[PDB]
């Protein structure tokens, strides 16, 4: 969802192709990569 | 001996028939054609210098007995800050003339002398964001006064340099994009690589999606960072005394990026 | 087919 | 005397064959088999310069009657700020070439004439965020018109400089790390500078667990903080007619940090 | 001796019948029919002078019964900074007159008598660049006056000297230009200079992939340099006992370059 | 006496048969005997004019009763910014013909007469940078219009007027490098120093590590700094009647520099 | 083993 923001803004041509590398090319990235320890690698 | 002439060979480059050199030739050949100036743009490593290399090897000059020679395309990459002169010796060495020493004006008139005459129709300058503010106005008189499609090839450095000048901006608006790739012609270009590039004795089975895998988080859609990966994980695998690429080298290799 | 920038090198010559 | 000559020595500077180092040169012989644009990264005093410089000497530049030198590593440090031309003479330089009067144009053709021949390689970059961010263009243009791996070192004050320019990150991208030191390496590092750098007139015994704390606190496992104090003590030592580092000696040294 | 006599015959040089010489003798035959004034210009060492001086052999004088000969070339290279005096003198000399001493005007007078009545209709003059500007006025005047088509022979900066006089520049429009050998027409030299000029006792298969690379990259298309490299390279090769080039030698020389 | 008659010996100079001579003799062999022109390019005050000397002396003028000589290699230094007639003075007095007063064309015809018939196969111009670019022409047209190995010799001052002149550069394109001394060679200099030039009546064990390290920081590989440091440090060292070198002396020769 | 820059100045230089 983030990723489309940036992806449209910048004139980008809309696909999932393109969409993706704006997902992968902060606050909330240490709170998420903290919530990704889980149990599921653990019980 | 084996190893060292196969070493050598991959050591070297190779060029690939990709969709996007593909899809870029066709839009040279329209712009070309239409003597539309224009500006290739894209991340480094992306193949943009690679496809217009290729472009001028398929319209390799023309010979004829006593004339110079009839060169459709020129393509130049500028040094580093390179004013007129430069641009100018650079283009005039390209028709196969040496430059006497004399005045920009001289410089000048020889370049758009030879320009026509060897027939030129289309000029790619190759990371045109090395160009000093001043060279782009002889850059946009070539453009105007001549029929000729000057292509300028960068990074989004280059969409920096010309939107500081009003009249650069507007003569290269026409663009194509270079884009990274993923997913099915990303799992294709693998394939093509370990096909047509690596050429070792036994199969890598770099198809294998989870090779493909570790290969989409290390080369993150560059070509650039594709080839050199697996020329480099080739290399210390045949050193190795393996007949194969496998992920104990190519990881390796991909945890050094 | 294969396309080696020496081969393009031997054609653009 | 003795004391005076013992003095001389420590005063001195030396070469140890750390594991590091070893791990160095098999890296960097690949690199240069590959032709492969790297950097090497570390902090500060780490060892990467000691590290680079055994590279070249063990790779020193071969006679041949009559020719130029074969040098295949040429290494450089750059000057602070330096620019195009800074470059170009520091590279003929060291090839054993006087630079001419000229323009960076006549510079560039020079150096690009002489780094063929002498069949250059690799190129170490020392200090490699000293260039100026135009000169890394040149540097860029000698790794892909030659068949010249370049090794950019620094510290991760480099790092910054790099991703200042996607062109020049996307090209130095794979990289190797010079850690600092714990444990039983550093324990072997410090027995390794007892046995074989000081060479003392009576030892220490510088395995001894307790004593290691004193080090620790002052070096960090820096090899240049290690090397600094064993040096210091000893020249105390042997000024002050001690025959060993006394722990009364190395607490002072490491106390002036 | 076997070897002296080799040695002697490689030495020298030899007239091969490359398709640039017939290019220029064609051409030359249309300016000398139309007689029609003109430029040759081509880069150092491509082969200007061997294909003009083949060009007065193949139209040597002509004889009749109790008469002065025809000579309808005249073939002269004048000195460096050539005078009017010297011009007369080279022309006069060259139709076997020993003009006595005198007045530049004395020179020109019996320069004209004679280049009237040797019946000359081409004036090649090679090196035309070193002609003095106030002598291109007498070259002017020999064009114009008499019925003789005047060619200028020389480097791109012939085309530099001539462009500073309109009066010149406007009457030597037509030109020539002379290319270096690429692609498969260097293939060809190279077979028939193998066959044709070195001649040596074994086939060294000089076209063959390995040979064909390093004589290209040495030589760069030069027919100077391919001439010259294959003749001191069969010498050496001579010279060792050797019945054809070897690859050893062969590169031993083109590491020279 | 003793003294005066050391100290006139060491004052003055003499040739070593260093092998960078015997390279640079047997390459002047295989040029003149191809006839091929060439240049010696190496930094200042290594060795190259005694080297140059040392051929033409190997190779001087042969009587054949009544014939003027036979004159098979010729060594000329110009003067300063040399001009033609400088040159054909340079080279006729050279040939024991004496300059009679006259014009440059008479000069030119005069050198270009005993050039032949004293059979003159290589012609050796040392300080060639002296040269004006006017004089290279008839350089040129020497090596052309004889079958004569014109070999220019400098410095890498040279390696640049040469550049300036295409029909000069590509003429002059093989090359020899003389080089600076270090390592095995330069140890080996410094013992036939000792035994063939100084020749004092003790040994002054140059080849001792201290002295090397002396000698190698003043010398820094120059054979002329080798030379003219050794010779007044043996001139002081029997000034003070020292019966050899020591180290004392040596040194403070060796802090002058 | 152990060396000294001024030795590999002579060395190697
Ligand atoms: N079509 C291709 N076929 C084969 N190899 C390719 C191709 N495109 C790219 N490469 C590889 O990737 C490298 C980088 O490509 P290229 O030089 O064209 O990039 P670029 O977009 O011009 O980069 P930059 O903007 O950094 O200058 C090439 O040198 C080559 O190793
Ligand atoms: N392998 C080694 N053997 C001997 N001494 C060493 C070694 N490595 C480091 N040193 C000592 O520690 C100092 C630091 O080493 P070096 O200069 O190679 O580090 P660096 O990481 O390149 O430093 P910087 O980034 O600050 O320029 C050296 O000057 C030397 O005194
Ligand atoms: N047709 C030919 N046959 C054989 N050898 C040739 C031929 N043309 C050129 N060469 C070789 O190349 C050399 C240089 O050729 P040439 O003297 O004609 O050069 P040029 O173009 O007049 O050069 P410049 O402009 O430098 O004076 C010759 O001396 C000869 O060795
Ligand atoms: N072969 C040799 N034997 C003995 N001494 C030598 C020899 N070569 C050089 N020298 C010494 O070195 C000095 C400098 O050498 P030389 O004059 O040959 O230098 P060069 O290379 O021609 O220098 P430059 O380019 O500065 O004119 C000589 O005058 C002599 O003292
Ligand atoms: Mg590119
Ligand atoms: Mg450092
Ligand atoms: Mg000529
Ligand atoms: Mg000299």
């Amino acid at each position: 969802e983030a990723a489309s923001r940036r992806l449209r803004t910048a004139g980008k041509t809309i696909s999932n192709q393109s969409l993706l590398q704006e997902v992968v090319d902060e606050r909330q990235k240490l709170e998420q990569t903290v919530l990704r320890s889980a149990a599921v690698d653990e019980s | 001996e084996w190893l060292q002439a196969e070493i050598a060979r991959l050591k070297g480059k190779s060029i690939v028939p990709l969709q996007q050199v593909k899809t870029l030739h066709d839009w040279l050949d329209g712009k070309r054609k239409a003597r539309k100036s224009c500006r290739v743009v894209g991340e480094s490593r992306t193949g943009k210098t690679v496809a217009c290399d290729a472009y001028r090897y398929r319209h390799k000059p023309q010979q004829e007995a006593g004339r110079p020679p009839t060169v459709p395309v020129v393509y130049i990459r500028p040094h580093q800050k390179c004013g007129p002169k430069d641009l100018f010796k650079k283009i005039t060495e390209y028709l196969k003339y040496r430059v006497t020493k004399g005045t920009v004006s001289d410089f000048r008139d020889r370049t758009i002398e030879v320009l026509k005459g060897c027939g030129v129709e289309m000029l790619i300058i190759d990371e045109a964001d090395r160009l000093k503010p001043e060279t782009f106005a002889d850059v946009r008189d070539i453009a105007e006064d001549l029929g000729i499609a000057v292509v300028l090839v960068g990074t989004d450095r280059l969409d920096a340099v010309i939107k500081r000048d009003e009249q650069v901006l507007e003569r290269f608006r026409a663009h194509l994009r270079f884009g990274k790739l993923s997913g099915e012609d990303f799992k294709n270009t693998v394939e093509m690589w370990e096909q047509m590039v690596l050429k070792l004795p036994v199969s890598s089975n770099l198809k294998s999606k989870e090779m493909l895998r570790i290969l989409t988080s290390a080369t993150e859609g560059y070509i650039g960072r594709l080839d050199e990966i697996l020329r480099e994980a080739a290399i210390r695998s045949l050193s190795r005394g393996l007949k194969k690429i496998d992920k104990a080298v190519l990881q390796e290799v991909a945890k050094e990026y | 087919e294969v396309w080696d920038y020496e081969q393009l090198r031997e054609e653009y010559g």
